[PDB]
RNA sequence: AAAGGAAAGGUUAACCGCUAUUUAAACACAAAAAA
RNA sequence: AGGUAUGCAGUAAAA
RNA sequence: UGGUUCGAAAAAAAAAUAAAAAAAAAGA
RNA sequence: UGUAACGGUACAAGCUGUAAACAAAGG
């Protein structure tokens, strides 16, 4: 049920392509420590 | 080094066969035994109250019974004296044990007082008389009794070999297709009489067939067992007490002599 | 002798007929009486589970 | 070596990642790389914790990579050396399956390593013979009987889904014909239990002459 | 009445369906045979062997044991034999039919006695066993006798392909036979075994205690 | 050396030590041996891991590319 | 040092004899663990000595003296009845965390004192706002293990956490549900409120080991609603593993019950988990002894003695019966005595009651025997035998079990006394009978 | 050993006729491994034999170019 | 030699309670020569000097004699 | 005859020690103070 | 003739 | 199934280990 | 103080401590 969360969407998970395995891969800036502050 | 023990004993064991059936017969018909009879019967005394008190207040009776000859000594229980003998009897008995004890007692702490050493005279020999009426000499083991009876023997052991029962009337869903000799013991050391042994087969050797694989060819008691071994009309309860001088067999009658017994 | 046995066997145990056997003298080989001591060890260890 | 788990964490740094293995693993069952501190207790909490999981069972072992010489390539130094790191393989069984495609390797390289298909056939390693303890259904206690397709409650949950007669599952090309019960047979073609049957004849008791030279 | 639910009137059903399954089974092998397929089919099981079932409990004949193979031996109840579902089975499968037509054929009318179930069982044709001559005859035993030891020997590469021979013409296996028939002197049709029908439809079966607390050891 | 660290062998451990040998890895007890080779387990001393609920959480691991320009013009805005 | 060589034979023989009684002791010793569990989390951090003074006690002392006696097994009917009668004074001044704690010490010891429970009830049902989750599971389960039912009291503490789900322990909200379905204490509206809020318990906040105490027969029977069943059938296949045989027992009681009393939730189950329920009923599920009771050996005899065959205290399916006939199998008998009812009622209880209906309804001819009636007849065997015939010579029981007259607690004591005389005075005259007493001494 | 601590070089100082080769051993590993395959419907030893490019669906092969 | 051929024993427990960590410490031996594994009291210089264009406010130079909570 | 085991644990006995103590698990069941 | 399944103290006897 | 643990019985200490982290107000 | 074991990092004779190369823009 949420085991699967460890693979979903990855290169490892069996039941999606490859542009969608590169399109979950692509990612943005890590969170900087001047916005953490705010939170 | 090592730490393994137990099913990893590292003892390096011999596994041939004849040599731990040599093993078998010294573990079991060599094995030796520090304590006494007597020992086992105050092991036994909750059971056997009334013995161990005769054996302990009757003066005499546990230096004949601590000796080294090698002896047997049938017991019986205080239920076994209760259910057989008489009221008055067990009564009687209770209280001249009794009686014995409370003169030990007096050491510890007219005609009426000289009585009083005839009475203890008479019932320590009466007491001595019954308690040795059980002590027989030699010792006699429990499967001994039961090979001098027959039992093991082919030519005789028929009759206690292939018991068998009306299966359906007990395992019923397994059977739709049916659902449409006397060996004599030295006499006790009290009495001259021989005592009579043999042998019966208990009520749960018919049931066998039902959950073993067999063989064959073309009230009743509770004891366990396939073969029940009977003494002077006493059932065993629990054989091969085993001790450094002979062996304890638990009974369920008293043996009284004839002596003791009333005639009419 | 010993190979052609074990092969003719297993032809039939191969082809399914029914599972017989050489009933004649077959020669003792051995000396010692192991079925029955090791019998008596497991009579032994059951008496001691109970 | 790793910190000891406090009492409450707040902010858990263990990774729990999967691990490809190149043995079987049954269906309800996947192998995961664990820090090697953590308790199986601990395992199982963190997995229904922080996803839900439903664990029914957590299996643990200990890796230690082995001693590696390095002698092959020009101007080798013959040092000794550890591929990966030492970690806990944790093997949690759990109520629903796992993809045998994320939890097991593959090949079309070397043919042989396909797991997923050899499954327990095969063992994957220097094991000669498997070993493998009797099943639940083999065990008495909470094991089948081999009678009870004979009584009434399990013939009536049957319906017409399930035939009980285990005669229906005898495999054709395996079994024997029945041979004559009063000629010479073996007992291990049909019977397959620990008796004997009553329908068999008297057989015969040989005990052992030792001495014959004494008669 | 005689029968207290629905659910009690299915439980004897499918009791006795599963108990004539057995006996026909048996009677035609247990095995092997085309005619046990089609019996373990899920379809016959659920038509034929259904209805039949249904037609015996009617009838009461609620037979157990060894005794139940008169069932088995029976003709097809004609209510089963009229039965549109039984009628549709046979037109759909071919083997459906031919097992119902050899059932209606080779059947013993009097159970609707002995003679006519030996006549039925010859027209069954069930394969029998039999023992081969080769697992009658012998072949040299070790230790060997000094001249059958030195005929092999001189003779290895003819008499070593197939050393089976007749009874009495293998010495070494001759002198042990004569051995052993002095020690016991000293002393003093073939039909495939089965095991007896362990099923039954009978309330003394139905309603007898499962035993499964009791520790029977001999399961069957 | 043919026992001990030397070799690339390192430290020692039970899996290359015979049977006796107790090392562990670094968990954390949970009970106690009883005097008959059992060991009681106190369930109580169990770490208690403190997870939030993460239903309906609109942040995510990584944050937007123009999160920077947006920022970076909000504070040269005050900046300035 | 060296042995005389027979000695050293006895004594290696000894070893080897010491060897292969070890391998023989543990062959048995499947389900022995070396690593156990022990529940310490519910002992108070406070100290008490349990024999002090009554009178010097409250709430808070005599709740922890009454826990810390029930966990050590001091049943002692004098320490006892001071708790009964110093809680009865007490009554006032406790708070739910205290009267649970009550209630548990008494339903664990299986201390049958209904006057206090009775005395104590109201004050639960004024206070029930302020209860927990503990509190209440803890008085419910009580209450069912002791027999003492108050349908109105439990219905009120089940609303309770019903209001209070957001705060139950899941374990608490599914020993409350079983409590009533066992103590039959809920009307339509309110099982089905109970059965929604368990359905989302059970998906979202219990796991194998929390989830597999749902399992139980009585209430899939009367209780459960059709997707609750499903759902609780359909998971009980995936958690089998975690289970022991109680589990296994009640899940295979449920399947018998839904298959023979709703065919429909049983079609509308699948095909896999119908087969993992067939495969079920073929397993050897571990019970534990059984033997016939006083009252059930007085009625063995009164019918042998009419003579009649019969079995006693046998498994069928998945039940247990206590007088199996033999001629005709179908007939059967059960001996109720003072615990089959609700204390001071001859209303039966609701496990009995489905016995009773899945027997029926499976064939069984059903005879009942009431100990209430057993005991007017004292120690007469020709009135037990005319009683056992005449209920012979009339029909059997209906599919549904009814209830008997009404009672009072005077009349349940005064016939527990009387229950008591006569097993005394029917082992005294067997035990009598057995023994021959015909060896008579001359030594006086 | 793999880590070439042991000594076993020294014998292979020295020349040899030959070696075993354990073929009956080796054959049945194969053999089980191939049963563990072909339950599945894979032939791994057609597989394996197969040339480069070599396309044969079935159990197929020269005889099926011959008689087709 | 005679019989069967006996030489010096490989012994894991021996080795380690007579040459190990604490077998060796309580030696009497030069303890100023280097062991790679094993006691000894050859030295080192530490964390060597920060070049001139790494950052002091990660220079790193003490471990104990600083501990703080 | 060369003269051979007793520590811890289990059993039985005795017992005015103790949550350093058997599920807030469950089954079974004519069953029990004072008055 | 080491210790077996609520566990810590603690005396005696012993196939 | 063993080790661990109690005993034998041991600082007679297997460096990177533990029923072994400052040791009861523990918040039931 | 010094050194080392494991772990992270280009699976390392460097760096480094589960925050395992970096916070410098806080009521």
């Amino acid at each position: 049920r949420g085991i699967d969360e460890l693979w979903k969407g990855s290169y490892l998970d069996p039941t999606i392509g490859a542009k969608q395995k590169e399109a979950n891969a692509v990612a943005g800036d890590a969170w900087p420590a001047c916005l953490l502050r705010m939170k | 080094w090592t730490r393994a023990s137990g099913m990893r004993n590292p003892v390096k064991w011999t596994r041939d066969w004849e040599v731990l059936n040599r093993k078998v017969y010294f573990a079991f018909d060599e094995r030796e035994i520090r304590r006494s009879m007597l020992d086992a019967v105050s092991a036994h005394r909750k059971t056997a109250s009334l013995f161990h008190r005769m054996i302990n207040a009757v003066p005499g009776v546990a230096h004949a019974m601590s000796l080294p000859g090698p002896h047997t000594f049938f017991l019986p229980s205080d239920k076994a004296c209760r259910d057989h003998l008489s009221p008055d009897s067990l009564h009687a008995l209770t209280e001249r044990v009794a009686f014995l004890e409370e003169q030990q007692r007096q050491r510890v702490g007219g005609g009426t007082a000289a009585a009083i050493a005839d009475r203890v005279a008479k019932t320590t020999e009466q007491l001595r008389t019954f308690v040795l009426a059980h002590l027989i000499p030699g010792e006699w083991r429990m499967k001994t009794l039961l090979l001098a009876c027959g039992a093991g023997d082919p030519r005789r052991n028929g009759s206690l070999r292939y018991q068998d029962t009306d299966r359906e009337l007990f395992a019923p869903v397994m059977y739709a297709s049916r659902l449409g000799s006397v060996f004599l013991l030295p006499p006790p050391q009290s009495t001259d009489e021989p005592l009579p042994v043999w042998v019966q087969a208990s009520r749960y050797a018919a049931f066998l067939p039902i959950t073993t694989s067999t063989n064959f060819p073309r009230r009743r008691s509770t004891v366990g067992g396939a073969l029940h071994l009977w003494v002077g009309g006493a059932l065993v309860t629990k054989g091969d007490l085993r001790a450094h001088n002979g062996v304890v067999h638990m009974i369920d009658k008293p043996l009284i002599p004839v002596q003791l017994l009333a005639s009419p | 002798i010993v190979r052609i046995r074990k092969r003719y066997m297993g032809q039939r145990i191969e082809a399914g007929l029914p599972p017989y056997v050489w009933g004649g003298p077959w020669p003792q080989w051995g000396r010692k009486r192991s079925l029955f001591i090791r019998g008596e060890m497991y009579r032994r260890m059951l008496i001691y589970s109970f | 070596t790793p910190p000891k788990t406090p009492r409450n964490v707040f902010f858990p740094w263990q990774v729990f990642s999967v691990h490809r293995t190149g043995a079987f693993l049954e269906r309800r069952r996947v192998a995961l790389k664990v820090p090697v501190n953590l308790t199986k207790f601990e395992i199982q909490s963190y997995l229904e914790k922080i996803y839900g999981a439903r664990v029914l069972k957590v299996s643990t072992l200990i890796v230690v990579p082995r001693r590696r010489r390095d002698i092959f390539g020009p101007r080798p130094s013959m040092r000794y050396y550890r591929v990966g790191c030492t970690f806990k393989k944790a093997i949690v069984t759990l109520e629903d399956g796992v993809p045998d495609a994320v939890k097991m390797l593959r090949s079309s390289i070397e043919l042989a390593k396909n797991p997923d298909i050899t499954k327990h056939n095969l063992t994957y390693s220097g094991r000669v013979r498997a070993f493998k303890p009797p099943s639940a259904a083999q065990r008495w206690e909470m094991g089948e009987s081999k009678y009870a397709w004979r009584l009434p409650i399990p013939n009536l949950l049957a319906g017409d889904e399930m035939q009980l007669n285990p005669a229906l599952r005898i495999d054709e090309s395996t079994t024997q014909m029945f041979p004559d019960f009063s000629k010479p047979f073996f007992h291990n073609a049909h019977f397959n239990f620990s008796w004997k049957p009553e329908e068999v004849p008297f057989q015969q008791t040989v005990k052992l002459d030792i001495t014959p030279w004494r008669r | 009445d005689r029968f207290r639910s629905a659910v009690h009137r299915e439980m004897i059903v499918a009791m006795t369906r599963t108990h004539l399954q057995n006996l026909l089974l048996k009677r035609f092998g247990t095995f092997k045979t085309q005619e046990c397929r089609i019996l373990a089919s899920p379809a016959f099981s659920a038509v034929v062997l259904k209805a039949w079932a249904s037609a015996v409990v009617d009838a009461n004949l609620r037979l157990d044991g060894e005794g139940a193979m008169r069932l088995a031996y029976a003709p097809p109840p004609p209510a089963v034999l009229s039965d549109p579902k039984v009628k549709e089975l046979v037109a759909s499968d071919p083997e459906a039919a031919w097992m119902l037509k050899k059932l209606s054929c080779q059947s013993v009318a009097s159970f609707a006695a002995l003679e006519e179930v030996v006549r039925v069982k010859q027209k069954d044709n069930v394969p029998q066993p039999h023992f081969p001559s080769v697992l009658k005859m012998d072949h040299p035993q070790f230790p060997y006798e000094p001249h059958e030891l030195e005929k092999m020997r001189d003779l290895y590469g003819v008499l070593l392909k197939w050393p089976y021979r007749e009874q009495g013409q293998v010495a070494s296996v001759a002198a042990r036979r004569a051995s052993l028939e002095s020690k016991r002197e000293e002393r003093l049709t073939e039909v495939a075994g089965q095991l007896k029908v362990t099923t039954g439809c009978s309330d003394s079966y139905v309603y007898a205690p499962s035993e499964m607390e009791t520790g029977l050891y001999r399961e069957h | 050396a043919k026992v001990g660290p030397s070799k690339g062998r390192g430290p020692l451990l039970a899996k290359f030590a015979p049977v006796g040998f107790k090392k562990g890895f670094g968990a954390i007890g949970l009970g106690r041996h009883t005097k008959k080779g059992f060991f009681i387990i106190n369930t109580m001393l169990v770490p208690m891991f403190k997870v939030p609920d993460l239903s309906n959480c609109k942040l995510k691991c990584y944050v937007a590319p123009d999160t920077y320009r947006i920022v970076q013009q909000s504070f040269n805005k005050r900046e300035l | 040092g060296i042995l005389r060589p027979r000695e050293r034979l006895l004594l290696n023989a000894l070893k080897k004899e010491a060897d292969i009684r070890y391998r023989g002791r543990r062959m048995h010793k499947r389900f022995r663990s070396w690593a156990q569990q022990r529940v310490r989390h519910y002992w108070l951090p406070q100290k008490v000595c349990v024999t002090s003074d009554p009178q010097l006690m409250d709430g808070s002392y005599i709740a922890a003296c009454v826990q810390k006696a029930a966990t050590l097994r001091k049943h002692d009917l004098q320490l006892w009845h001071g708790f009964s009668k110093r809680i009865l004074e007490l009554a006032d001044s406790l708070t739910p965390q205290q009267m649970g704690y009550i209630f548990y010490g008494y339903g664990k010891s299986l201390f049958r004192h209904e006057e206090l429970y009775r005395g104590l009830l109201p004050f639960v049902a004024e206070a029930l706002p302020e209860f927990h989750s503990h509190a209440l599971m803890t008085v419910a389960w009580a209450l069912e293990r002791v027999r003492v039912n108050d349908r109105a009291v439990v219905a009120q503490i089940a609303e309770e956490a019903l209001a209070k789900k957001d705060l139950m322990r899941p374990a608490d909200f599914i020993k409350i549900v079983n409590c009533v379905a066992r103590m039959g204490a809920a009307p339509p509206s309110l099982a089905a409120a109970l059965s929604a809020e368990l359905m989302r318990v059970l998906d979202e906040k219990c796991n194998a080991l929390l989830f597999r105490g749902a399992v139980d027969h009585v209430a899939v029977a009367t209780l459960y609603s059709d997707p609750l069943r499903l759902y609780l059938l359909e998971r009980f296949t995936k958690t089998a593993i975690c289970c022991r045989p109680m589990h296994y027992q009640k899940a295979f009681q449920s399947a018998v019950a839904i298959r023979v009393l709703h065919p429909p939730v049983w079609q509308q189950l699948s095909k896999a988990v119908r087969n993992f329920y067939i495969r079920l009923s073929l397993r050897r599920i571990p019970q534990r002894a059984r033997r016939p009771s006083p009252l059930h050996w007085d009625v063995s005899n009164a019918l042998a003695k009419l003579g009649v065959f019969h079995r006693n205290t046998f498994q069928w399916g998945c039940f247990w019966i206590d007088i199996g006939e033999i001629d005709d199998r179908r007939q059967c008998w059960f001996v109720d005595g003072p615990s089959d009812f609700y204390s001071s009622t001859n209303e039966y209880t609701e496990a009995n009651k489905l016995q009773h209906r899945i027997l029926s309804e499976l064939g069984w001819n059903i005879r009942r025997v009431r100990w209430n009636d057993w005991v007017q007849l004292g120690t007469d065997m020709d009135a037990k035998v005319e009683y056992l015939r005449k209920l012979r010579e009339r029909p059997p029981w209906p599919a549904i079990l009814t209830d008997g007259p009404s009672s009072s607690r005077q009349e349940m004591v005064a016939n527990l006394r009387s229950a008591r005389d006569v097993q005394r005075a029917l082992k005294e005259r067997r035990e009598k009978n057995r023994q021959p007493h015909s060896l008579v001494m001359n030594l006086g | 050993n793999k880590v070439r601590t042991d000594k076993k070089e020294r014998k292979r100082a020295f020349p040899q006729r030959g070696f075993w080769k354990k073929q009956n051993f080796l054959q049945v590993k194969n053999n089980t491994v191939r049963l563990a395959f072909a339950v599945q419907g894979v032939d791994l030893l057609k597989l394996k034999r197969l040339r480069w490019g070599e396309v044969r669906k079935g159990n197929t092969g020269w005889w099926t170019d011959d008689y087709r | 030699w005679k019989g069967n051929w006996k030489g010096p024993q490989r012994n894991k427990w021996k080795w380690y309670h007579r040459h190990g960590y604490w077998a060796t410490r309580k030696k009497l031996i030069d303890f100023t020569k280097y062991r790679r594994y094993g006691y000894h009291e050859r030295r080192g210089l530490g964390k060597p000097r920060m070049q001139f264009w790494e950052d002091p406010s990660h220079h790193k130079r003490l471990k104990k004699s600083i501990r703080f909570w």
